[PDB]
Protein backbone atom coordinates (compact mmCIF):
# COMPACT_ATOMS: atom_id res chain seq x y z
CA UNK A 1 0.00 0.00 0.00
CA UNK A 2 1.84 3.36 1.09
CA UNK A 3 4.88 4.13 2.20
CA UNK A 4 5.96 7.20 3.57
CA UNK A 5 5.11 10.23 1.27
CA UNK A 6 8.22 12.29 1.76
CA UNK A 7 7.55 14.40 -1.11
CA UNK A 8 7.60 17.65 0.76
CA UNK A 9 10.14 18.90 3.20
CA UNK B 1 32.18 16.73 -9.37
CA UNK B 2 29.48 19.07 -11.53
CA UNK B 3 28.69 21.00 -8.44
CA UNK B 4 32.43 21.11 -7.30
CA UNK B 5 33.31 25.40 -7.38
CA UNK B 6 29.86 25.98 -5.58
CA UNK B 7 29.50 26.25 -1.92
CA UNK B 8 28.09 24.07 0.48
CA UNK B 9 25.88 27.00 1.81
CA UNK B 10 24.88 28.04 -1.36
CA UNK B 11 23.91 24.38 -2.54
CA UNK B 12 22.32 24.01 0.52
CA UNK B 13 20.12 27.34 -0.25
CA UNK B 14 19.44 26.49 -4.03
CA UNK B 15 17.99 23.19 -3.09
CA UNK B 16 15.41 24.71 -0.83
CA UNK B 17 14.92 27.35 -3.55
CA UNK B 18 14.35 24.34 -6.25
CA UNK B 19 12.01 22.67 -3.55
CA UNK B 20 9.87 25.92 -3.64
CA UNK B 21 10.11 25.89 -6.97
CA UNK B 22 9.07 22.14 -7.78
CA UNK B 23 12.40 21.74 -9.63
CA UNK B 24 13.13 18.44 -8.11
CA UNK B 25 15.81 17.10 -10.59
CA UNK B 26 17.53 20.66 -9.77
CA UNK B 27 16.96 19.92 -6.44
CA UNK B 28 18.81 16.21 -6.46
CA UNK B 29 21.31 17.79 -8.05
CA UNK B 30 22.56 20.43 -5.61
CA UNK B 31 22.26 18.15 -2.98
CA UNK B 32 24.41 15.54 -4.43
CA UNK B 33 26.94 18.34 -4.70
CA UNK B 34 26.80 19.22 -1.36
CA UNK B 35 27.19 15.78 -0.21
CA UNK B 36 29.95 15.50 -1.90
CA UNK B 37 31.62 18.26 -0.11
CA UNK B 38 32.71 15.32 2.31
CA UNK B 39 30.87 16.54 5.20
CA UNK B 40 28.22 14.97 7.37
CA UNK B 41 24.56 16.42 6.91
CA UNK B 42 22.74 18.16 9.56
CA UNK B 43 19.13 16.74 10.44
CA UNK B 44 17.38 18.91 8.06
CA UNK B 45 19.43 18.51 4.98
CA UNK B 46 19.32 14.54 5.46
CA UNK B 47 15.55 15.57 4.78
CA UNK B 48 16.70 17.73 1.49
CA UNK B 49 18.64 14.71 0.17
CA UNK B 50 15.57 12.37 1.08
CA UNK B 51 12.78 15.08 -0.76
CA UNK B 52 14.70 15.65 -3.63
CA UNK B 53 15.51 11.94 -4.57
CA UNK B 54 11.90 10.92 -3.35
CA UNK B 55 10.48 13.31 -5.88
CA UNK B 56 13.06 12.75 -8.72
CA UNK B 57 12.06 8.73 -8.22
CA UNK B 58 8.43 8.67 -7.77
CA UNK B 59 7.90 10.08 -10.62
CA UNK B 60 10.25 7.74 -12.61
CA UNK B 61 8.20 4.72 -10.70
CA UNK B 62 4.80 6.74 -11.83
CA UNK B 63 5.85 6.55 -15.32
CA UNK B 64 7.47 3.16 -15.28
CA UNK B 65 4.30 1.69 -14.17
CA UNK B 66 2.23 3.68 -16.50
CA UNK B 67 4.16 2.45 -19.53
CA UNK B 68 4.94 -1.78 -18.00
CA UNK B 69 0.66 -1.47 -17.71
CA UNK B 70 0.73 -0.29 -21.75
CA UNK B 71 3.03 -3.57 -22.48
CA UNK B 72 1.38 -5.60 -20.68
CA UNK B 73 -1.59 -5.02 -22.51
CA UNK B 74 0.20 -5.32 -25.55
CA UNK B 75 1.44 -8.94 -25.06
CA UNK B 76 -2.22 -6.54 -32.38
CA UNK B 77 2.10 -6.52 -32.77
CA UNK B 78 2.55 -2.54 -31.09
CA UNK B 79 6.36 -2.89 -32.52
CA UNK B 80 9.53 -2.76 -30.25
CA UNK B 81 8.18 0.59 -28.94
CA UNK B 82 6.78 0.31 -26.07
CA UNK B 83 9.14 -2.37 -24.27
CA UNK B 84 11.91 0.40 -25.56
CA UNK B 85 10.55 2.99 -23.96
CA UNK B 86 10.04 1.31 -20.60
CA UNK B 87 13.41 -0.23 -21.14
CA UNK B 88 14.34 4.05 -21.03
CA UNK B 89 13.04 4.59 -18.21
CA UNK B 90 13.97 1.83 -16.51
CA UNK B 91 17.30 2.27 -17.06
CA UNK B 92 16.65 5.79 -15.74
CA UNK B 93 15.21 4.80 -12.90
CA UNK B 94 18.23 2.46 -12.01
CA UNK B 95 20.31 5.17 -12.56
CA UNK B 96 19.29 7.53 -10.03
CA UNK B 97 19.10 4.73 -7.45
CA UNK B 98 22.14 3.64 -8.23
CA UNK B 99 23.27 7.37 -7.77
CA UNK B 100 21.75 7.64 -4.40
CA UNK B 101 23.08 3.95 -3.36
CA UNK B 102 26.60 5.40 -3.95
CA UNK B 103 25.91 8.90 -1.88
CA UNK B 104 25.28 6.35 1.09
CA UNK B 105 28.04 4.05 0.08
CA UNK B 106 30.80 7.23 -0.02
CA UNK B 107 30.83 8.29 2.73
CA UNK B 108 27.41 8.91 4.29
CA UNK B 109 26.51 5.46 6.23
CA UNK B 110 30.22 5.10 7.57
CA UNK B 111 30.44 8.44 8.71
CA UNK B 112 26.91 8.21 10.55
CA UNK B 113 27.33 7.34 14.52
CA UNK B 114 24.00 8.88 16.15
CA UNK B 115 20.96 6.95 16.09
CA UNK B 116 18.96 9.63 13.88
CA UNK B 117 21.25 9.92 11.14
CA UNK B 118 22.53 5.99 10.98
CA UNK B 119 18.91 4.86 11.09
CA UNK B 120 17.88 7.79 8.35
CA UNK B 121 20.54 6.21 5.52
CA UNK B 122 19.59 2.47 6.22
CA UNK B 123 16.25 2.81 5.84
CA UNK B 124 17.21 4.86 2.96
CA UNK B 125 19.28 2.30 1.54
CA UNK B 126 16.17 -0.41 2.01
CA UNK B 127 13.86 2.00 0.12
CA UNK B 128 16.42 2.57 -2.89
CA UNK B 129 17.20 -1.00 -2.98
CA UNK B 130 12.98 -1.29 -2.67
CA UNK B 131 12.88 0.69 -5.96
CA UNK B 132 15.28 -1.28 -7.79
CA UNK B 133 13.45 -4.61 -6.77
CA UNK B 134 9.90 -3.25 -8.33
CA UNK B 135 11.43 -3.06 -11.29
CA UNK B 136 13.82 -6.06 -11.21
CA UNK B 137 13.33 -9.21 -13.41
CA UNK B 138 16.74 -11.38 -13.90
CA UNK B 139 19.46 -12.99 -11.98
CA UNK B 140 19.91 -10.55 -9.65
CA UNK B 141 16.29 -10.40 -8.39
CA UNK B 142 16.84 -12.29 -5.59
CA UNK B 143 19.84 -10.23 -4.60
CA UNK B 144 18.82 -7.04 -4.60
CA UNK B 145 15.67 -7.60 -2.54
CA UNK B 146 18.32 -9.30 0.20
CA UNK B 147 20.07 -6.21 0.20
CA UNK B 148 16.62 -3.98 0.48
CA UNK B 149 15.59 -6.33 3.68
CA UNK B 150 19.24 -6.18 5.10
CA UNK B 151 19.54 -2.44 5.31
CA UNK B 152 16.08 -2.32 6.46
CA UNK B 153 17.00 -4.30 9.29
CA UNK B 154 19.74 -3.27 10.64
CA UNK B 155 17.89 0.24 10.68
CA UNK B 156 15.40 -1.54 12.70
CA UNK B 157 18.15 -2.98 14.92
CA UNK B 158 19.40 -0.11 16.17
CA UNK B 159 15.66 1.69 16.55
CA UNK B 160 14.25 0.16 18.73
CA UNK B 161 17.32 -0.20 21.04
CA UNK B 162 18.62 3.40 20.98
CA UNK B 163 14.88 5.34 19.79
CA UNK B 164 11.58 5.85 21.59
CA UNK B 165 8.63 3.68 19.87
CA UNK B 166 7.02 6.90 18.37
CA UNK B 167 10.41 8.78 17.00
CA UNK B 168 8.87 9.32 13.66
CA UNK B 169 11.84 7.69 11.71
CA UNK B 170 11.54 4.63 13.47
CA UNK B 171 7.55 4.38 12.51
CA UNK B 172 8.64 5.52 8.62
CA UNK B 173 11.02 2.73 9.00
CA UNK B 174 8.74 0.10 10.08
CA UNK B 175 5.88 1.35 7.53
CA UNK B 176 8.28 1.03 4.80
CA UNK B 177 9.83 -2.22 5.58
CA UNK B 178 6.15 -3.36 6.12
CA UNK B 179 5.01 -2.30 2.35
CA UNK B 180 8.69 -3.85 1.24
CA UNK B 181 7.26 -7.30 3.29
CA UNK B 182 3.93 -7.13 1.87
CA UNK B 183 4.94 -5.69 -1.58
CA UNK B 184 8.28 -6.77 -2.17
CA UNK B 185 8.76 -10.21 0.10
CA UNK B 186 5.69 -11.52 -0.77
CA UNK B 187 4.89 -11.62 2.98
CA UNK B 188 1.46 -10.01 3.87
CA UNK B 189 1.54 -11.89 7.40
CA UNK B 190 4.84 -10.85 8.45
CA UNK B 191 4.10 -6.98 6.97
CA UNK B 192 0.66 -7.00 8.69
CA UNK B 193 2.33 -8.04 12.20
CA UNK B 194 5.07 -5.44 11.86
CA UNK B 195 2.44 -2.32 11.36
CA UNK B 196 0.68 -3.76 14.10
CA UNK B 197 3.01 -3.73 16.92
CA UNK B 198 4.95 -0.66 15.61
CA UNK B 199 1.00 1.04 15.90
CA UNK B 200 0.45 -0.52 19.53
CA UNK B 201 3.38 0.55 20.45
CA UNK B 202 3.86 3.89 19.51
CA UNK B 203 0.40 4.14 20.81
CA UNK B 204 1.33 3.45 24.30
CA UNK B 205 4.49 5.98 24.32
CA UNK B 206 2.09 8.86 22.67
CA UNK B 207 1.75 10.10 26.83
CA UNK B 208 5.11 10.82 26.71
CA UNK B 209 4.94 14.02 23.44
CA UNK B 210 4.31 17.14 23.77
CA UNK B 211 1.51 18.36 21.36
CA UNK B 212 3.69 19.10 18.21
CA UNK B 213 5.48 15.52 19.18
CA UNK B 214 1.91 13.94 19.08
CA UNK B 215 1.07 15.85 15.99
CA UNK B 216 3.98 14.24 14.30
CA UNK B 217 3.92 10.69 15.98
CA UNK B 218 0.34 10.14 14.95
CA UNK B 219 0.26 11.63 11.12
CA UNK B 220 2.63 8.35 10.31
CA UNK B 221 0.62 6.18 13.03
CA UNK B 222 -1.97 6.95 10.88
CA UNK B 223 -0.15 5.74 7.66
CA UNK B 224 0.17 2.42 9.46
CA UNK B 225 -3.72 2.58 10.10
CA UNK B 226 -4.32 2.93 6.57
CA UNK B 227 -2.28 0.14 5.33
CA UNK B 228 -3.67 -2.23 7.99
CA UNK B 229 -7.06 -1.08 6.95
CA UNK B 230 -6.21 -2.28 3.09
CA UNK B 231 -4.50 -5.42 4.33
CA UNK B 232 -7.04 -6.92 6.47
CA UNK C 1 19.81 14.84 -35.02
CA UNK C 2 19.80 13.08 -31.49
CA UNK C 3 16.44 11.70 -32.76
CA UNK C 4 18.15 10.71 -35.90
CA UNK C 5 18.20 7.20 -35.96
CA UNK C 6 14.83 6.26 -34.89
CA UNK C 7 11.83 6.43 -37.32
CA UNK C 8 9.33 8.92 -37.53
CA UNK C 9 6.63 6.71 -36.67
CA UNK C 10 8.35 5.14 -33.63
CA UNK C 11 8.97 8.81 -32.55
CA UNK C 12 5.37 9.80 -32.82
CA UNK C 13 4.36 6.76 -31.05
CA UNK C 14 6.47 7.33 -27.94
CA UNK C 15 5.27 10.57 -28.18
CA UNK C 16 2.28 9.70 -27.33
CA UNK C 17 3.12 7.00 -24.53
CA UNK C 18 5.45 10.06 -23.08
CA UNK C 19 2.27 11.85 -23.08
CA UNK C 20 0.49 9.00 -21.21
CA UNK C 21 3.63 8.77 -18.75
CA UNK C 22 3.72 12.50 -17.61
CA UNK C 23 7.22 12.81 -19.59
CA UNK C 24 6.74 15.65 -21.12
CA UNK C 25 10.58 16.59 -21.57
CA UNK C 26 10.64 13.30 -23.08
CA UNK C 27 7.68 13.88 -25.13
CA UNK C 28 9.27 17.24 -26.41
CA UNK C 29 12.35 15.29 -27.93
CA UNK C 30 10.62 13.04 -29.50
CA UNK C 31 8.39 15.84 -31.27
CA UNK C 32 11.50 17.72 -32.20
CA UNK C 33 13.04 14.84 -33.07
CA UNK C 34 9.64 14.00 -35.96
CA UNK C 35 9.49 17.97 -36.62
CA UNK C 36 13.23 17.11 -37.54
CA UNK C 37 12.37 14.16 -40.49
CA UNK C 38 11.52 17.02 -42.84
CA UNK C 39 7.41 16.20 -43.44
CA UNK C 40 5.00 17.66 -42.58
CA UNK C 41 2.82 17.57 -39.62
CA UNK C 42 -0.51 16.35 -39.61
CA UNK C 43 -3.44 17.99 -37.07
CA UNK C 44 -3.02 15.27 -34.81
CA UNK C 45 1.13 15.61 -34.78
CA UNK C 46 0.89 19.16 -34.54
CA UNK C 47 -0.88 19.01 -31.44
CA UNK C 48 1.13 16.67 -29.67
CA UNK C 49 4.39 18.90 -30.51
CA UNK C 50 2.28 21.91 -29.11
CA UNK C 51 1.52 19.96 -25.66
CA UNK C 52 4.75 19.06 -25.07
CA UNK C 53 6.54 21.63 -25.16
CA UNK C 54 3.50 23.97 -23.44
CA UNK C 55 4.25 21.60 -20.79
CA UNK C 56 7.58 21.98 -20.58
CA UNK C 57 7.55 25.38 -20.83
CA UNK C 58 4.72 25.82 -18.46
CA UNK C 59 6.90 24.30 -15.58
CA UNK C 60 9.53 26.52 -16.68
CA UNK C 61 7.65 29.58 -16.11
CA UNK C 62 5.72 28.51 -12.90
CA UNK C 63 9.52 27.82 -11.27
CA UNK C 64 10.18 31.31 -12.83
CA UNK C 65 7.60 33.26 -10.81
CA UNK C 66 8.19 31.79 -7.59
CA UNK C 67 11.91 32.35 -8.06
CA UNK C 68 11.06 35.88 -9.41
CA UNK C 69 8.78 36.66 -6.29
CA UNK C 70 11.43 35.48 -3.52
CA UNK C 71 13.97 37.27 -5.59
CA UNK C 72 12.01 40.61 -5.39
CA UNK C 73 11.00 40.02 -1.86
CA UNK C 74 14.64 40.12 -1.10
CA UNK C 75 15.52 43.55 -2.56
CA UNK C 76 18.45 40.95 5.01
CA UNK C 77 21.05 40.00 1.84
CA UNK C 78 20.53 37.00 1.18
CA UNK C 79 23.85 36.67 -1.48
CA UNK C 80 23.62 36.08 -5.24
CA UNK C 81 21.67 32.56 -5.21
CA UNK C 82 18.71 33.57 -5.64
CA UNK C 83 19.47 35.98 -8.39
CA UNK C 84 21.63 33.32 -10.01
CA UNK C 85 19.27 30.24 -9.49
CA UNK C 86 16.48 32.48 -10.64
CA UNK C 87 18.79 33.19 -13.96
CA UNK C 88 19.87 29.62 -14.10
CA UNK C 89 15.42 28.56 -14.89
CA UNK C 90 15.49 31.89 -16.90
CA UNK C 91 17.84 30.84 -19.40
CA UNK C 92 17.28 27.33 -19.54
CA UNK C 93 13.36 28.94 -20.60
CA UNK C 94 14.82 31.10 -23.42
CA UNK C 95 16.33 27.88 -24.28
CA UNK C 96 12.96 25.56 -24.75
CA UNK C 97 11.39 28.89 -26.31
CA UNK C 98 14.17 29.70 -29.07
CA UNK C 99 14.21 25.61 -29.99
CA UNK C 100 10.47 25.65 -30.78
CA UNK C 101 11.02 28.92 -32.52
CA UNK C 102 13.90 27.43 -34.38
CA UNK C 103 11.20 24.32 -35.31
CA UNK C 104 8.56 26.42 -36.61
CA UNK C 105 11.38 28.65 -38.65
CA UNK C 106 13.17 25.41 -40.27
CA UNK C 107 10.69 24.64 -42.04
CA UNK C 108 7.33 24.31 -40.04
CA UNK C 109 5.66 27.83 -41.07
CA UNK C 110 7.34 27.99 -44.78
CA UNK C 111 5.56 24.54 -45.78
CA UNK C 112 2.22 25.15 -43.48
CA UNK C 113 -0.02 26.44 -46.80
CA UNK C 114 -3.49 25.14 -45.54
CA UNK C 115 -5.22 27.33 -42.65
CA UNK C 116 -5.69 25.52 -40.11
CA UNK C 117 -1.98 24.80 -39.88
CA UNK C 118 -0.46 28.20 -40.87
CA UNK C 119 -2.44 29.46 -38.07
CA UNK C 120 -1.54 27.12 -35.38
CA UNK C 121 2.26 27.30 -36.38
CA UNK C 122 1.77 31.45 -36.09
CA UNK C 123 -0.43 31.18 -32.88
CA UNK C 124 2.82 28.60 -31.51
CA UNK C 125 5.17 31.28 -32.39
CA UNK C 126 3.41 34.41 -30.90
CA UNK C 127 2.91 32.00 -27.82
CA UNK C 128 6.89 31.34 -27.50
CA UNK C 129 7.66 35.18 -27.76
CA UNK C 130 4.97 36.42 -25.69
CA UNK C 131 6.84 33.65 -23.22
CA UNK C 132 10.11 34.95 -23.90
CA UNK C 133 8.66 38.48 -23.46
CA UNK C 134 7.33 37.39 -19.67
CA UNK C 135 11.13 37.26 -19.01
CA UNK C 136 12.31 39.99 -20.23
CA UNK C 137 14.06 43.46 -19.39
CA UNK C 138 17.00 44.57 -21.62
CA UNK C 139 16.90 46.15 -25.12
CA UNK C 140 15.09 43.56 -26.59
CA UNK C 141 11.83 43.66 -24.53
CA UNK C 142 10.20 45.70 -27.20
CA UNK C 143 11.53 43.80 -30.13
CA UNK C 144 10.62 40.68 -28.58
CA UNK C 145 6.96 42.05 -27.90
CA UNK C 146 6.99 43.17 -31.48
CA UNK C 147 7.93 39.61 -32.92
CA UNK C 148 4.93 38.15 -30.39
CA UNK C 149 2.10 41.18 -32.11
CA UNK C 150 3.82 40.54 -35.55
CA UNK C 151 3.17 36.74 -35.19
CA UNK C 152 0.17 36.91 -33.68
CA UNK C 153 -1.89 39.65 -36.32
CA UNK C 154 -0.62 37.71 -39.15
CA UNK C 155 -2.57 34.55 -37.44
CA UNK C 156 -5.69 36.95 -36.97
CA UNK C 157 -5.44 37.98 -40.46
CA UNK C 158 -5.35 34.35 -42.08
CA UNK C 159 -7.75 33.16 -39.07
CA UNK C 160 -10.64 35.48 -40.45
CA UNK C 161 -10.44 35.78 -44.06
CA UNK C 162 -9.97 31.59 -43.83
CA UNK C 163 -12.00 30.13 -40.93
CA UNK C 164 -15.58 30.32 -39.49
CA UNK C 165 -15.99 32.41 -35.79
CA UNK C 166 -16.19 29.30 -34.06
CA UNK C 167 -13.30 27.20 -35.18
CA UNK C 168 -11.43 25.79 -31.91
CA UNK C 169 -8.10 27.38 -33.07
CA UNK C 170 -9.63 30.96 -34.51
CA UNK C 171 -11.24 31.39 -31.20
CA UNK C 172 -7.73 30.05 -28.51
CA UNK C 173 -5.52 32.36 -31.54
CA UNK C 174 -7.89 35.46 -30.25
CA UNK C 175 -8.03 34.14 -26.36
CA UNK C 176 -3.96 33.90 -26.31
CA UNK C 177 -3.77 37.16 -28.22
CA UNK C 178 -6.03 38.94 -25.67
CA UNK C 179 -3.77 37.94 -22.90
CA UNK C 180 -0.95 39.35 -24.74
CA UNK C 181 -2.60 42.53 -24.90
CA UNK C 182 -3.73 42.52 -21.34
CA UNK C 183 -0.28 41.12 -20.48
CA UNK C 184 2.36 41.99 -21.96
CA UNK C 185 1.53 45.31 -24.32
CA UNK C 186 -0.16 47.07 -21.90
CA UNK C 187 -3.46 47.46 -23.57
CA UNK C 188 -6.53 46.21 -21.30
CA UNK C 189 -8.92 48.04 -23.37
CA UNK C 190 -8.00 46.19 -26.57
CA UNK C 191 -7.98 42.96 -24.60
CA UNK C 192 -10.79 43.05 -23.48
CA UNK C 193 -12.33 44.33 -26.99
CA UNK C 194 -10.94 41.07 -28.60
CA UNK C 195 -12.18 38.87 -26.22
CA UNK C 196 -15.85 39.81 -26.56
CA UNK C 197 -15.77 40.72 -30.04
CA UNK C 198 -14.64 37.02 -30.45
CA UNK C 199 -16.87 35.40 -27.73
CA UNK C 200 -19.87 37.44 -29.95
CA UNK C 201 -19.02 36.43 -33.26
CA UNK C 202 -18.64 32.78 -32.11
CA UNK C 203 -22.44 33.07 -30.25
CA UNK C 204 -24.19 34.11 -33.38
CA UNK C 205 -22.08 30.99 -35.05
CA UNK C 206 -22.89 28.10 -33.01
CA UNK C 207 -26.44 27.37 -34.60
CA UNK C 208 -24.36 25.67 -37.86
CA UNK C 209 -22.61 22.99 -35.38
CA UNK C 210 -23.08 19.56 -34.35
CA UNK C 211 -23.15 18.68 -30.85
CA UNK C 212 -19.81 17.55 -30.58
CA UNK C 213 -18.36 21.22 -32.33
CA UNK C 214 -20.66 22.80 -30.01
CA UNK C 215 -18.98 21.53 -27.41
CA UNK C 216 -15.69 22.36 -28.47
CA UNK C 217 -16.29 25.14 -29.43
CA UNK C 218 -18.13 26.66 -26.42
CA UNK C 219 -15.50 25.45 -24.09
CA UNK C 220 -12.88 28.28 -25.52
CA UNK C 221 -16.14 30.47 -25.38
CA UNK C 222 -16.10 30.16 -21.42
CA UNK C 223 -12.33 30.76 -21.10
CA UNK C 224 -12.95 34.09 -23.28
CA UNK C 225 -15.64 34.74 -20.71
CA UNK C 226 -13.79 34.08 -17.46
CA UNK C 227 -11.00 36.31 -18.74
CA UNK C 228 -13.81 38.98 -19.36
CA UNK C 229 -15.20 38.25 -15.91
CA UNK C 230 -11.41 38.81 -14.39
CA UNK C 231 -11.21 41.85 -16.51
CA UNK C 232 -14.36 44.07 -15.96
CA UNK D 1 -5.85 36.05 -17.18
CA UNK D 2 -6.08 32.44 -18.43
CA UNK D 3 -4.51 31.68 -22.05
CA UNK D 4 -5.09 28.53 -24.18
CA UNK D 5 -4.52 25.51 -21.20
CA UNK D 6 -3.03 23.56 -23.74
CA UNK D 7 -1.60 20.74 -21.09
CA UNK D 8 -3.68 17.40 -22.55
CA UNK D 9 -3.85 16.09 -26.19
C1 LIG E 1 11.21 8.11 6.52
C2 LIG E 1 10.45 9.21 7.24
C3 LIG E 1 9.84 9.04 8.48
C4 LIG E 1 9.17 10.12 9.03
C5 LIG E 1 9.13 11.34 8.37
N1 LIG E 1 8.41 12.44 8.99
O1 LIG E 1 8.28 12.46 10.16
O2 LIG E 1 7.81 13.43 8.21
C6 LIG E 1 9.77 11.48 7.14
N2 LIG E 1 9.76 12.70 6.37
C7 LIG E 1 8.56 12.98 5.46
C8 LIG E 1 8.65 14.26 4.63
C9 LIG E 1 9.07 15.37 5.46
C10 LIG E 1 10.41 15.17 5.96
O3 LIG E 1 11.26 15.06 4.85
C11 LIG E 1 12.12 13.95 4.73
C12 LIG E 1 10.47 13.96 6.89
C13 LIG E 1 10.43 10.42 6.58
C1 LIG F 1 -4.44 27.06 -29.36
C2 LIG F 1 -5.59 26.08 -29.17
C3 LIG F 1 -6.92 26.39 -29.50
C4 LIG F 1 -7.88 25.41 -29.28
C5 LIG F 1 -7.53 24.17 -28.76
N1 LIG F 1 -8.59 23.20 -28.54
O1 LIG F 1 -9.57 23.25 -29.19
O2 LIG F 1 -8.47 22.24 -27.53
C6 LIG F 1 -6.20 23.90 -28.45
N2 LIG F 1 -5.75 22.64 -27.90
C7 LIG F 1 -5.83 22.45 -26.38
C8 LIG F 1 -5.28 21.14 -25.86
C9 LIG F 1 -5.78 20.03 -26.65
C10 LIG F 1 -5.30 20.11 -28.01
O3 LIG F 1 -3.89 20.06 -27.96
C11 LIG F 1 -3.14 21.06 -28.60
C12 LIG F 1 -5.84 21.35 -28.72
C13 LIG F 1 -5.23 24.85 -28.67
Amino acid sequence: AGSIPGRRS
Amino acid sequence: GAMGSMERASLIQKAKLAEQAERYEDMAAFMKGAVEKGEELSCEERNLLSVAYKNVVGGQRAAWRVLSSIEQKSNEEKGPEVREYREKVETELQGVCDTVLGLLDSHLIKEAGDAESRVFYLKMKGDYYRYLAEVATGDDKKRIIDSARSAYQEAMDISKKEMPPTNPIRLGLALNFSVFHYEIANSPEEAISLAKTTFDEAMADLHTLSEDSYKDSTLIMQLLRDNLTLWT
